[PDB]
C-alpha cells in the first residue's frame, strides 16, 4: 500500500518533470532562434550602415573637393 | 544621391511566457506529489 | 525503514527540483525580458536610422542642386 | 572628412542546440525510469 | 541642420549568474538525494 | 525486491534530472553570454553612430554655412 503510494507520486512527479523539461527545451529554442535572428539582424544593420556611411563619405569627399574647386 | 535603404530590417521578439507560466505552475504542483506515508 | 527512507530522498529531491525549476522559470523571465528590451532598442534605432538618413539625404540633395546651381 | 569605422561590430550567435537535444531526450527518457510494480 | 539624438537608445543586459549558479548547486547535490538501500 | 525497483528508477531518473539541469545551466549561461555581448555590441553601435552623425553634422553645417558665404 505504501509502495503503490511511492510509485504513484514518483510517476506523477516524473511525468510533471517530463512536461517541465519539454517546456524548458522548447523556450530556450525559442530564446535561441530570437536571439539569433537578433544578431543576424544587428549584423546586417551594420553591413548596410558602413556601406551608408562609405557613401555619405564620398559624397562629401566630391562636395568638399568640387567647393574648393568654386573657392 | 540615394541611401541604401534600412527599414526592412526587423528585430523579432520571443513570447515565451507560456512556457515559464508553465514551469512555475508544475514548481507549485510538485507538493502534490510529495509522498506522506 | 527503507519506504522511510525512499520517502524521505523523494522528498528532498522534489524540493530541490521545485527549486530549480523556480529559478530555470526566473532565469528565462529575465532573458525575456532582457531580449524583448534589446529587440524594441534595435528596432527603434531602425527607425531613427532610417530618419536621420533620410534628412541626411534630403540636406545633401539640397546641397548638390544649390550647387549645380552655382555651378 | 573621414567617418569612424564601425565594421568591426560583430553580434555572436549562440548555439545550445545540444542542451536543448538533450533536455527532449531526458523528458523522452524519463519513461524508461517509471515504475511498474 | 540638427540630426536626431539618439543617445538615448539603450540596450539592456541580464543578470541571471544567481540562478545559473542554483542550477548547478542542484545538479550537484542532487547526489546527496540518491537512494542507498 | 519492489524497494530495489523503486530505488533503482529513482537513481534512474535522478541521475536523467541532474544532466537535464546541468544542461539547462550551461544553455542559460551560453545565452547570458551571447545577450549581453549582443548588447555590448548595440551599446557601442549606438556610441559610433552618436559620434559619426555629429561628425557628419559638424560638416554639413560647415558645408552650409561656407555656401552661404559663397551666395
Amino acid at each position: 500500500e505504501n509502495q503503490k503510494l511511492i510509485a504513484n507520486q514518483f510517476n506523477s512527479a516524473i511525468g510533471k518533470i517530463q512536461d517541465s523539461f519539454s517546456s524548458t527545451a522548447s523556450a530556450l529554442g525559442k530564446l535561441q532562434d530570437v536571439v539569433n535572428q537578433n544578431a543576424q539582424a544587428l549584423n546586417t544593420l551594420v553591413k548596410q550602415l558602413s556601406s551608408n556611411f562609405g557613401a555619405i563619405s564620398s559624397v562629401l569627399n566630391d562636395i568638399l573637393s568640387r567647393l574648393d574647386k568654386v573657392e | 544621391v540615394d541611401l541604401g535603404d534600412i527599414s526592412g530590417i526587423n528585430a523579432s521578439v520571443v513570447n515565451i511566457q507560456k512556457e515559464i507560466d508553465r514551469l512555475n505552475e508544475v514548481a507549485k504542483n510538485l507538493n502534490e506529489s510529495l509522498i506522506d506515508l
